Protein backbone atom coordinates (compact mmCIF):
# COMPACT_ATOMS: atom_id res chain seq x y z
CA UNK A 1 0.00 0.00 0.00
CA UNK A 2 2.81 2.33 0.86
CA UNK A 3 4.41 1.44 -2.52
CA UNK A 4 0.98 2.28 -4.24
CA UNK A 5 0.25 5.86 -2.17
CA UNK A 6 4.10 6.58 -3.67
CA UNK A 7 2.67 5.78 -6.94
CA UNK A 8 -0.26 7.80 -7.00
CA UNK A 9 2.48 10.86 -5.63
CA UNK A 10 4.39 10.28 -9.16
CA UNK A 11 1.29 12.35 -11.03
CA UNK A 12 1.50 15.10 -8.34
CA UNK A 13 5.35 15.45 -9.14
CA UNK A 14 5.54 17.38 -12.18
CA UNK A 15 8.67 16.17 -14.06
CA UNK A 16 9.78 17.85 -16.51
CA UNK A 17 9.17 21.36 -14.15
CA UNK A 18 7.13 23.32 -16.20
CA UNK A 19 3.42 22.29 -16.29
CA UNK A 20 0.97 20.64 -13.97
CA UNK A 21 -1.56 18.77 -15.87
CA UNK A 22 -1.28 17.89 -19.45
CA UNK A 23 -4.55 19.97 -20.37
CA UNK A 24 -2.44 23.18 -18.73
CA UNK A 25 0.00 22.42 -21.00
CA UNK A 26 -1.82 22.55 -23.92
CA UNK A 27 -3.47 25.54 -23.57
CA UNK A 28 -0.93 27.99 -21.96
CA UNK A 29 1.61 26.70 -24.03
CA UNK A 30 1.52 26.19 -27.68
CA UNK A 31 1.05 23.06 -29.70
CA UNK A 32 3.91 23.21 -32.44
CA UNK A 33 7.06 22.41 -30.58
CA UNK A 34 5.86 22.67 -26.64
CA UNK A 35 5.38 19.06 -26.60
CA UNK A 36 9.06 18.52 -26.44
CA UNK A 37 8.17 19.30 -23.19
CA UNK A 38 5.44 16.68 -21.91
CA UNK A 39 8.00 14.15 -23.43
CA UNK A 40 10.51 15.22 -20.52
CA UNK A 41 7.51 15.18 -18.55
CA UNK A 42 6.54 11.30 -19.64
CA UNK A 43 9.63 9.48 -19.46
CA UNK A 44 10.31 10.25 -15.81
CA UNK A 45 6.80 8.94 -15.14
CA UNK A 46 7.94 6.28 -17.22
CA UNK A 47 10.94 5.39 -14.86
CA UNK A 48 8.37 6.05 -12.11
CA UNK B 1 -18.31 24.46 -2.61
CA UNK B 2 -17.57 24.02 -6.42
CA UNK B 3 -16.19 20.81 -7.03
CA UNK B 4 -14.32 17.84 -4.87
CA UNK B 5 -11.11 15.57 -5.30
CA UNK B 6 -10.69 12.35 -4.65
CA UNK B 7 -7.34 10.80 -2.41
CA UNK B 8 -5.71 11.92 -5.47
CA UNK B 9 -5.56 14.47 -7.36
CA UNK B 10 -8.14 13.81 -9.81
CA UNK B 11 -11.64 15.74 -9.55
CA UNK B 12 -14.29 13.82 -7.80
CA UNK B 13 -16.76 15.97 -7.25
CA UNK B 14 -18.39 18.51 -9.33
CA UNK B 15 -21.22 21.02 -8.85
CA UNK B 16 -23.74 22.18 -11.40
CA UNK B 17 -23.84 25.92 -12.49
CA UNK B 18 -27.04 26.61 -13.11
CA UNK B 19 -28.89 24.21 -10.88
CA UNK B 20 -26.45 23.59 -7.93
CA UNK B 21 -26.88 19.48 -8.25
CA UNK B 22 -24.80 16.93 -6.15
CA UNK B 23 -22.55 15.49 -8.82
CA UNK B 24 -20.22 13.06 -8.74
CA UNK B 25 -17.54 11.73 -11.45
CA UNK B 26 -16.24 8.65 -13.18
CA UNK B 27 -13.98 6.97 -14.53
CA UNK B 28 -15.28 6.08 -18.68
CA UNK B 29 -14.14 2.45 -19.43
CA UNK B 30 -10.66 0.41 -19.40
CA UNK B 31 -9.17 -3.16 -18.25
CA UNK B 32 -7.75 -5.49 -19.79
CA UNK B 33 -8.35 -8.11 -22.09
CA UNK B 34 -7.93 -11.78 -21.80
CA UNK B 35 -7.72 -14.51 -24.61
CA UNK B 36 -8.63 -17.57 -23.74
CA UNK B 37 -7.65 -21.10 -26.20
CA UNK B 38 -8.23 -24.68 -26.65
CA UNK B 39 -5.11 -24.69 -28.11
CA UNK B 40 -4.43 -23.98 -32.19
CA UNK B 41 -3.71 -27.84 -32.32
CA UNK B 42 -6.84 -29.03 -30.78
CA UNK B 43 -9.99 -26.44 -31.69
CA UNK B 44 -9.81 -22.88 -33.11
CA UNK B 45 -12.79 -20.95 -31.40
CA UNK B 46 -12.03 -18.15 -28.66
CA UNK B 47 -13.63 -16.84 -26.00
CA UNK B 48 -12.53 -13.63 -23.95
CA UNK B 49 -12.95 -12.27 -20.61
C1 LIG C 1 -30.37 29.71 -12.90
O1 LIG C 1 -31.46 29.85 -13.77
C2 LIG C 1 -32.27 28.67 -13.84
C3 LIG C 1 -33.36 28.97 -14.84
O2 LIG C 1 -32.82 29.16 -16.14
C4 LIG C 1 -32.82 28.29 -12.46
O3 LIG C 1 -33.29 26.95 -12.54
C5 LIG C 1 -34.66 26.93 -12.10
O4 LIG C 1 -34.73 26.64 -10.72
C6 LIG C 1 -36.07 26.76 -10.22
C7 LIG C 1 -36.00 26.49 -8.73
O5 LIG C 1 -34.79 25.84 -8.39
C8 LIG C 1 -37.05 25.84 -10.95
O6 LIG C 1 -38.33 26.40 -10.70
C9 LIG C 1 -39.33 25.44 -10.36
O7 LIG C 1 -40.03 25.03 -11.51
C10 LIG C 1 -41.20 24.23 -11.28
C11 LIG C 1 -41.74 23.81 -12.63
O8 LIG C 1 -41.15 24.65 -13.61
C12 LIG C 1 -42.20 25.06 -10.46
O9 LIG C 1 -43.36 24.28 -10.20
C13 LIG C 1 -41.54 25.48 -9.13
O10 LIG C 1 -42.42 26.31 -8.39
C14 LIG C 1 -42.25 26.08 -6.98
O11 LIG C 1 -41.34 27.00 -6.41
C15 LIG C 1 -41.65 28.39 -6.66
C16 LIG C 1 -40.54 29.21 -6.04
O12 LIG C 1 -40.62 29.04 -4.63
C17 LIG C 1 -43.02 28.72 -6.06
O13 LIG C 1 -43.40 30.02 -6.47
C18 LIG C 1 -44.08 27.69 -6.53
O14 LIG C 1 -45.31 27.94 -5.88
C19 LIG C 1 -43.61 26.25 -6.32
O15 LIG C 1 -43.51 26.08 -4.91
C20 LIG C 1 -40.21 26.19 -9.37
O16 LIG C 1 -40.53 27.47 -9.88
C21 LIG C 1 -36.86 25.81 -12.47
O17 LIG C 1 -37.46 24.64 -13.01
C22 LIG C 1 -35.39 25.85 -12.88
N1 LIG C 1 -35.28 26.07 -14.32
C23 LIG C 1 -34.35 25.48 -15.08
C24 LIG C 1 -34.38 25.83 -16.54
O18 LIG C 1 -33.52 24.72 -14.61
C25 LIG C 1 -31.75 28.32 -11.37
O19 LIG C 1 -32.37 28.30 -10.09
C26 LIG C 1 -30.87 29.56 -11.48
N2 LIG C 1 -29.77 29.49 -10.53
C27 LIG C 1 -29.25 30.57 -9.95
C28 LIG C 1 -28.11 30.32 -9.00
O20 LIG C 1 -29.66 31.70 -10.18
C1 LIG D 1 -1.88 -32.06 -32.98
O1 LIG D 1 -2.94 -32.88 -32.45
C2 LIG D 1 -2.97 -34.23 -32.95
C3 LIG D 1 -4.19 -34.88 -32.35
O2 LIG D 1 -4.78 -35.80 -33.27
C4 LIG D 1 -1.67 -34.93 -32.57
O3 LIG D 1 -1.68 -36.24 -33.12
C5 LIG D 1 -0.48 -34.14 -33.12
O4 LIG D 1 0.73 -34.74 -32.68
C6 LIG D 1 -0.53 -32.69 -32.65
N1 LIG D 1 0.55 -31.93 -33.25
C7 LIG D 1 1.72 -31.72 -32.64
C8 LIG D 1 2.73 -30.92 -33.40
O5 LIG D 1 1.96 -32.17 -31.52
Amino acid sequence: AQALNTLVKQLSSNFGAISSVLNDILSRLDPPEAEVQIDRLITGRLQS
Amino acid sequence: QQFGRDVSDFTDSVRDPKTSEILDISPCAFGGVSVITPGTNASSEVAVL
